[PDB]
């Protein structure tokens, strides 16, 4: 990333922060991953 | 028709593609191939033998290899002197043919600003009617030899070399280039214009042996020819009387043709903001600020 | 806003709803819609439905012109009969009525051949005059008739820009896209608007194209009305052809009131500024004369030196250098050497007399004949040598006065519907001498005399000359050079059917058919058509090589104006003389890098005819790049023809019919060497 900042010394770029496992961002994508695989209705995804 | 169609035996099934080396006055030529086989046979029809330009690929056979044919595949005083140098074999001859000089050793162009601005400025002036060749940048000089012979075929034209700059190999290939450009075994062929930035970096062996005629230091930025170039680029464009070219061309430093084309393009683009077909001075400077800040930021 | 609330409004057929809806739609008609107007499919039922109805017709034509159609769009407008600087105005008027009345006038012009569409076209004209944006209405009104009155109705205040632009583009279209018959009305309207306007050298060009006697009188009385002089006189003389300058000089000789028009009628006024200026501001050295004078030999290059010394004129010393030079030479230019004294001096009338008189009535016949020729060359206005050569015209069988007839008649041809000279030229053509040069210079002289004529002449001139031409067939060179002069006589005929009339009148072997198709070649002034194009492509396959060369040479006679279409694929063919056809077709023009590129490829060839073809065209198209093909010739050679012609070109280096005739007649250059003396009489060289 910093190497790309060396190749692109602030010329043209769009910066978006990407924290790992932010949360609310974990839930929906966990549901998406739960769409393909078989999952019961008696499981709590929140705490996990 | 019959005598024309009776040669189908040589051009038929027993046929191959070879490479000719040279043409001999003894009427038996010499060809070559992957294993470098040579076959001397009396010549036949369909061959030019003159404009053929030997050293290319030709037609061979599984037979005796009789060839049935071939297959093709303040510089005013300075600029007037170089004018009378490179444009000497050109229009307005009467100042030449009366006596004549013809020193085809080429010249050397350089200057403090560099960046090929003045070099391309002088090079584009000869691009009216001519065949132009641009070489930028500096195993051996094999490609240099190829350029030399292709410029030997292109001899009735103007050759312009731009941006002339392990380490011991550079020196010996510079000596080789000097020897090849000197025309030891060959007479005057084509005018070669040497163009660089700093003359201090170049060795003295590139001055005396290379050019026997003249070399001139660069006295100033020469806003004149640059004003002419800007006038050429803005000829199709429109401008008002309140726009001064002097301060504009004085402010700009180290720009190329693509650069000025870019800043003019963005000048018109920024003039499209107000939907005006006329570009002002302040809009030109404001547009120039974009590129000026762009390259200096990185 | 949304079209939903106003959507049900169009459903009822009730009158009040429509009547009070229409103004709102007119208010929203500025852009016409915020959408693509797909409502057409819904409102299509209102077509059958019919005070305030013309407004509904306006809406219908509005939407119909909004989407598209080839037919029904203008109909509601022409049925409407409209009655009762803004964005809305410019929108609902300019482009809409432009396309609408454009396709209306187009269809009407392509169908019927009313006054309503005319009045609407005039209203549109006025509206566009209010819009003030030009050249669009012009380029639209090119093909469609009302032209004159419209153009004179358009021009009131602004002059220069409108005149220049419109007339330039319309004349360009006239020589390119627009057919011949419109040129007359075009030039008449142009005559009017230029009569009302300033800057004479436009209507002057109209006098050049139209060839009218009254126009030059108008421009002269206009020059007298408002008062450089000598210069406009110079290119006036350059503009005027034979006929209108004779009408001019006869009416001016009649009155003219100023004495200065007869001062111009004695000429010498166009000649006088040139010489002293050429002596003063321009200079030359003796190196060229010395080298070129010392490099000539073998009695051929000597003839080349006669040509060079003849057409070189500032330095008269070369002519006075040494002696016996004319004595060692034979008639083979001793003729051209005698004509050389006429070629060197375009001035000194009194001096020319004492220069030539030494060679007059001398011991040699060719010397005095060439001297008479020189007398014909020196001055076009003197014409005082007529009578002594006039009395000697009839030689019976053979004499020197035949050659004197050559020189005098050809010189008079260079000097000039005159009856007496024609009647005196009747026994000339009626004699039918074995010498080709006689009828050659006869056809050339009478040709250059008869140029600029109106609709040619069907009279006993061409009648008897055709009868005598068809009397007996020998020496086809006659049947070659005669249609030249005949075409010169038939030049400038707008409505004449004489081409087809000839195609009817003469039906014969390929000889007189070659003559006839030559007349056909000279019968076309040219205009925009696919006819001569398909005729060219069809006749390109002809087995006869001569008529091919001539008819394909007509190309440079036609398209010479625009050099963009001048390059062709003719040079890429297998034809031997076709590359020569293109080589000549290069033209007399500037000879830019493309032309030089063509000459570079056409320089090297195996045939002597092509090798003799290239340097003449190269020298004619160019006036070290000029000396480059010369050095190339020095490389190829180091024959005699090559040397003579390369020197000839060396000194050749450093729509008026006058310059058209000589080279067009010089396309016959391949012939017996006896024509070499007649090679130097070309007047096309300035």
């Amino acid at each position: 990333i910093l190497d790309s900042a060396l190749l692109r010394p602030g010329r043209i770029d769009r910066k978006i922060e990407f924290p790992p496992p932010n949360e609310e961002a974990r839930l929906d994508i966990l549901k998406i991953h739960s769409r393909k695989m078989n999952l019961t209705r008696g499981i709590n995804l929140r705490k996990i | 028709e019959e005598e024309r169609s009776k040669v189908d035996d040589l051009r038929g099934t027993p046929m191959s593609v070879g490479t000719l080396e040279e043409i001999i006055d003894d009427n038996h030529a010499i060809v070559s191939t992957s294993v470098g086989s040579e076959h001397y046979v009396s010549i036949l029809s369909f061959v030019d033998k003159d404009l053929l330009e030997p050293g290319c690929s030709v037609l061979l056979n599984h037979k005796v290899h009789a060839v049935i044919g071939v297959l093709m595949d303040g510089l005013d005083n300075q600029i007037q002197e170089i004018k009378e140098s490179v444009e000497l074999p050109l229009t307005h001859p009467e100042y030449y043919e009366e006596m004549g000089i013809k020193p085809p050793k080429g010249v050397i162009l350089y200057g403090p600003p560099g960046t090929g601005k003045t070099l391309l400025a002088k090079a584009v002036a000869n691009q009216t009617s001519a065949t132009f060749l641009r070489v930028v940048g500096s195993d051996g000089p094999k490609l240099v030899r190829e350029l030399f012979r292709v410029a030997e075929e292109h001899a009735p034209s103007i050759v312009f070399i731009d941006e002339i700059d392990g380490e011991r190999e550079i020196q010996r290939t510079m000596l080789e280039l000097l020897n090849q450009l000197d025309g030891f075994d060959s007479r005057g062929d084509v005018k070669v214009i040497m163009a660089t930035n700093r003359i201090e970096t170049l060795d003295p062996a590139l001055i005396r042996p290379g050019r026997i005629d003249r070399k001139i230091e660069f006295p100033l930025p020469d806003e004149k020819t640059k004003k002419r170039i800007f006038q050429i680029h803005t000829s199709r464009m429109t401008l008002a009387d309140d726009v001064t070219l002097d301060d504009l061309i004085m402010a700009k430093d180290d720009l190329s043709g693509a650069d000025i084309k870019a800043i003019c393009t963005e000048a018109g683009l920024m003039a499209l903001r107000e939907r005006r077909m006329k570009v002002t001075n302040e809009d030109f400077k404001k547009s120039k600020e974009n590129v000026l800040y762009k390259k200096q930021e990185g | 806003r949304d079209k939903a609330p106003v959507q049900p409004q169009q459903s009822p057929a009730a009158a009040p709803g429509g009547t009070d809806e229409k103004p709102s739609g007119k208010e929203r008609r500025d852009a016409g819609d915020k959408d693509k107007e797909q409502e057409l499919s819904e409102e299509d039922k209102q077509l059958q439905d019919e005070l305030y109805r013309p407004a509904l017709e306006e809406l219908r034509r509005q939407i119909r012109s909004s989407t598209t159609s080839m037919t029904s769009v203008p109909k509601p407008l022409k049925f409407l009969r409209p009655h009762y600087n803004k964005r809305f105005a410019a929108d609902i008027i300019s482009v809409l009525a432009m396309t609408m009345s454009g396709e209306r006038e187009c269809l009407k012009y392509r169908l019927v051949g009313a006054g309503e569409v005319a009045k609407e076209w005039q209203e549109l004209d006025d509206a566009e005059k209010v819009q003030r944006e030009p050249l669009l209405t012009l380029v639209k009104e090119i093909v469609p008739l009302l032209m004159e009155i419209e153009q004179v109705d358009m021009l009131e205040k602004d002059i220069d820009e409108n005149a220049y632009a419109k007339v330039c583009l319309y004349l360009t279209s006239c020589v390119n896209y627009v057919p011949e018959p419109e040129n007359s009305a075009l030039l008449r309207c142009a005559l009017g608007v230029f009569r009302k306007f300033s800057r004479f050298p436009e209507a002057l060009r109209l006098a050049l194209m139209l060839n009218d006697m009254e126009l030059v009188e108008d421009i002269f009385t206009s020059c007298k009305d408002v008062v450089m002089l000598g210069r406009h006189g110079v290119f006036l003389e350059l503009s005027e052809d034979v006929e209108e300058y004779e009408d001019l000089t006869e009416i001016m000789s009649n009155v003219q009131l100023n004495s200065n028009f007869l001062a111009l009628a004695r000429e010498l006024d166009i000649m006088e500024p040139k010489v002293p200026d050429d002596i003063y501001k321009t200079h030359l050295e003796n190196n060229r004369f010395g080298g070129s004078g010392s490099q000539v030999d073998s009695a051929r290059m000597n003839l080349a030196s006669s040509f060079v010394n003849g057409f070189v004129n500032q330095d008269k010393l070369l002519t006075d250098d040494g002696n016996k030079w004319l004595y060692k030479n034979k008639d083979h230019g001793m003729l051209s050497a005698a004509a050389s004294l006429g070629m060197i001096l375009l001035w000194d009338v009194d001096g020319g007399l004492t220069q030539i008189d030494k060679y007059l009535y001398s011991s040699e016949d060719y010397i005095k004949s060439g001297a008479l020729l020189a007398c014909g060359i020196v001055n076009s206005g003197v014409r005082n040598e007529c009578d002594p050569a006039l009395a000697l015209l009839s030689d019976y069988v053979l004499h020197n006065s035949n050659t004197m007839r050559l020189g005098s008649i050809f010189g008079l041809g260079l000097a000039y519907n005159r009856e007496d000279v024609l009647t005196l030229l009747l026994p000339v053509m009626g004699d039918s001498k074995s010498s080709m040069e006689v009828a050659g210079v006869t056809a050339l002289a009478c040709g250059m005399i008869a140029v600029g004529s109106c609709n040619g002449d069907v009279t006993s001139t061409i009648l008897q000359t055709i009868m005598e031409k068809s009397e007996t067939e020998l020496k086809d060179t006659y049947a070659r050079w005669l249609p030249l002069g005949l075409g010169l006589n038939h030049l400038g005929k707008g409505e004449a059917i004489e081409a087809i009339l000839a195609a009817l009148e003469v039906v014969s072997e390929p000889f007189r058919s070659f003559a006839n198709t030559l007349v056909d070649v000279c019968a076309y002034a040219g205009s925009g058509n696919v006819l001569k194009v398909q005729q060219l492509l069809h006749i390109c396959s002809e087995h006869f090589d001569s008529k091919e060369k001539e008819e394909d040479k007509d190309k440079k006679e036609k398209k010479d104006k625009d050099k963009k279409e001048a390059p062709a694929d003719m040079g890429a063919h297998q034809g031997v003389a076709v590359l020569g056809i293109a080589l000549i077709a290069m033209g007399e023009e500037i000879g830019a890098e493309m032309a030089l590129r063509t000459f570079g490829h056409l320089l090297r060839y195996g045939e002597p005819t092509l090798r003799r073809a290239v340097p003449l065209a190269l020298a004619l198209i160019s006036v070290s790049h000029d000396a480059d093909p010369e050095v190339s010739y020095n490389s190829i050679f180091a024959a005699r023809l090559a040397a003579m012609l390369r020197q000839l070109a060396q000194y050749h280096a450093k729509k008026g019919t006058l310059t058209l005739c000589p080279y067009h007649s010089d396309r016959q250059l391949m012939s017996q060497v006896a024509v070499a003396g007649l090679l130097t009489v070309l007047v096309s060289f300035l």
